RNA sequence: CACCACCAGGAGUGGAGCCUGCGGCUUAAUUUGACUCAACACGGGGAAACUCACCAGGUCCAGACACAAUAAGGAUUGACAGAUUGAGAGCUCUUUCUUGAUUUUGUGGGUGGUGGUGCAUGGCCGUUCUUAGUUGGUGGAGUGAUUUGUCUGCUUAAUUGCGAUAACGAACGAGACCUUAACCUACUAAAUAGUGGUGCUAGCAUUUGCUGGUUAUCCACUUCUUAGAGGGACUAUCGGUUUCAAGCCGAUGGAAGUUUGAGGCAAUAACAGGUCUGUGAUGCCCUUAGACGUUCUGGGCCGCACGCGCGCUACACUGACGGAGCCAGCGAGUCUAACCUUGGCCGAGAGGUCUUGGUAAUCUUGUGAAACUCCGUCGUGCUGGGGAUAGAGCAUUGUAAUUAUUGCUCUUCAACGAGGAAUUCCUAGUAAGCGCAAGUCAUCAGCUUGCGUUGAUUACGUCCCUGCCCUUUGUACACACCG
């Protein structure tokens, strides 16, 4: 029960967040980047990096 | 002893910092965002802010 | 029966081709619905300025972001209203679903 | 730092558990959340953890995010005398 | 900066860390028969008689849970 | 070339009183950065505490880890009362309980610092300059560095283009682009937008009308409101003038004919420009337990003989006061919180209290804003102009308001009679007047960012002043005349 002016700005500042967090760590993979997908049942949350193998 | 950090902390300057980088000046607190002036222009692009005018 | 789904996104261009494929696949399930009723595009500005210090000429700087809100009306029976909202989810295009 | 040994195993057995732990870099917070102890307590301790290789942290917006090594599964294994392969991060 | 004086009056008083006492748990040593208690311990709800009490001037302590216990006698 | 220059002007500032920033003086401290444009309502810097860095004092360790020492016949921790202390900090002491290997004492080794250096740096920003500037390919000139292209002229906001022409053809910047504002009885649609009817009613007339109210009266509608897709302007047409070319100037049509208006973005080469006090961005230097760490209590940043710079209120009937009319747009708003507040009641007021609506085109909210308009009292009087500076009370925010936080009442009712030398901004919905929202915000706007309302005069030029650019020229300069 927010609205919609707050909800997109938490969006923004949700992914603004995640982004620092894996540009961070995820830095020795090649991280080029994150996507969120709020979905039913689930939020999804596709990790955009080039050695693929080392970050599974 | 309890007298450590007993002060209020519930309004003012002092209760409020960035959520980045926990500095008190500047800070922008406009729809809920809560970064200081210099951190939200580093990360306004990918928050969802752009400039058109 | 009186569902409504109400899409609050900031891309137009995603926002649209939702909408209108919820009330393209509401035309061969042939459905009565209102439609899609747009309400004014409203903009979240924060000015603020250039510089990080407090030095220069006094250049100033307003950031936006546009929210577009749309919201269709339908009345369906159950198994439609269980289709319908399965199916066309975008990123970033936000879909919730209110009965009566 | 000096606290209580009960609460060193509430923390070093939450580890185990979650094989993660988040701490907001709050001090006098006084109240850390997923554990009943002291914010300053799970801070302090794992800064004495990732200072023997045990366990690696990420600040990340106030944040401390800490995930326990090889070494962390078999130092803590010695110290809770559980049995062998009883780490839920290492096994999915 | 300007300087550096120390100005104010040397009350370095860092205390003592509770000196080391001598032998302790006294009591009482009865010969050829059971040992009474001194210093009386408490009625508590969680204290199982183990924990004593302060003999000070006209007061008796806990030292566990930092109250009082002393009744007129 | 250009209202960050002038012209013809408009509104001022400089005079006054206050508000605020800087220097100075003072101080325990009055923390600090920034001194032409390009410091001085700037650090979003509207500081009661916090912020906070400064000053007077008091706690704590939040000194990782390693190795030694100490040490379960206790390594160490906590405290009741009293002295003490601003203190219900046992902080320290008297006093004696409690805890249990977590600590404690050193050696290293770390950690933290709004400590220093922006002249050691990154990133960002400002400035040159938002002027119009910059560069290759191929050809030509030259032994070469280099040059032409990139120009005598005309033109443009513009190296924008026509023209000349050893140059042709392009690139970046300008322009295009994107956002926004203006047009759409053309499309797609809508009690969260709005009409018209038909029900149900109210009042007034009475003929066959006028104005309202009503949410389950329902049926149709999209003109107005909103945003999706599109259309539309391209200086179109005509006249005039110019190597008759790029253009410019009138008239007609048009929603629109200054780049349609306004922005966003913005080249090469720079600058010892600002920022280490935004950063868990940072090298080195310093500090690190009587700390330059962190916290708590109290002050300070506000202190006032003076000199400056942005402002607010005015000096008055083109007005002050009273009553009546009465109209915007941009926007913000709470849940696991208490924000925007309608309505009823109490109170002169400021305010209090009981309910309600709102996570929002739904409710505040037609944000009933102010200037303004109409009738009245004043009647050239430092005056009913002005409301500074003082005295009493009543409230509100807050742990706290004394160097009055702010609001309200009554009283006191100062300078100021349009402001010297100097100097700023500006070409149409623009200047100027007038308010409102937002930001900071527990409280506090004389500030800023925006938005509407009312709306002029003057010009459609020039290089006179001040800056900047270019050409020619001289040079013994080249860290480049501070040579
Ligand atoms: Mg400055
Ligand atoms: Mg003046
Ligand atoms: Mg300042
Ligand atoms: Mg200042
Ligand atoms: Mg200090
Ligand atoms: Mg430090
Ligand atoms: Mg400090
Ligand atoms: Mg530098
Ligand atoms: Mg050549
Ligand atoms: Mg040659
Ligand atoms: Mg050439
Ligand atoms: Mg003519
Ligand atoms: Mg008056
Ligand atoms: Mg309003
Ligand atoms: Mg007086
Ligand atoms: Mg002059
Ligand atoms: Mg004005
Ligand atoms: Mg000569
Ligand atoms: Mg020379
Ligand atoms: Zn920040
Ligand atoms: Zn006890």
């Amino acid at each position: 029960l927010i609205s919609k002016k707050r909800k997109l700005v938490a969006d923004g500042v949700f992914y603004a967040e995640l982004n620092e967090f894996f540009t961070r760590e995820l830095a020795e993979e090649g991280y080029s980047g994150v996507e969120v997908r709020v979905t039913p049942t689930k939020t999804e949350v596709i990790i955009r990096a080039t050695r693929t193998q080392d970050v599974l | 002893e309890n007298v450590w950090f007993s002060h209020p902390r519930r309004y003012g300057k002092g209760s409020r910092q960035c959520r980045v980088c926990s500095s008190h000046t500047g800070l922008i607190r406009k729809y809920g965002l809560n970064i200081c002036r210099q951190c939200f222009r580093e990360k306004a692009n990918d928050i969802g802010f752009n400039k058109f005018r | 029966i009186k569902i409504r789904i109400t899409l609050t996104s900031t891309k137009v261009k995603q926002l649209e081709n939702v909408s209108s494929n919820i009330v393209k696949n509401a035309e061969q399930h042939n459905l009565v619905k209102k439609g899609p009723v747009r309400l004014p595009t409203k903009v979240l500005k924060i000015s603020t300025r250039k510089t990080p210090n407090g030095e220069g000429s006094k250049t100033w700087e307003t950031y936006e972001m546009r929210i577009h809100k749309r919201y269709i009306d339908l009345e369906a029976p159950v198994q439609i209203v269980k289709r319908i909202t399965q199916i066309t989810i975008e990123p970033g295009v936000d879909v919730e679903v209110v009965v009566a | 730092m000096l606290m209580p040994k009960e609460d060193r195993n509430k923390i070093h057995q939450y580890l185990f558990q979650e094989g993660v732990v988040v701490a907001k870099k709050d001090f006098n917070q006084a109240k850390h959340e997923e554990i009943d102890t002291k914010n300053l307590y799970v801070i302090k301790a794992l800064q004495s953890l990732t200072s023997k290789g045990y366990v690696k942290t990420q600040f990340s917006w106030q944040y401390y995010y800490y995930t326990l090594t090889e070494e962390g599964v078999e130092y803590l294994r010695e110290y809770l005398n559980l049995p062998e392969h009883i780490v839920p991060g290492t096994y999915i | 900066r300007k300087k550096k004086v120390y100005t104010t009056p040397k009350k370095i008083k860092h205390k003592h860390k509770k000196v080391k006492l001598a032998v302790l748990s006294y009591y009482k040593v009865d010969a050829e028969g059971k040992v009474t208690k001194l210093r009386r311990e408490c009625s508590n709800p969680t204290c199982g008689a183990g924990v004593f009490l302060a003999n000070h001037k006209d007061r008796l302590y806990c030292g566990k849970c930092h109250s009082v216990y002393k009744v007129n006698a």
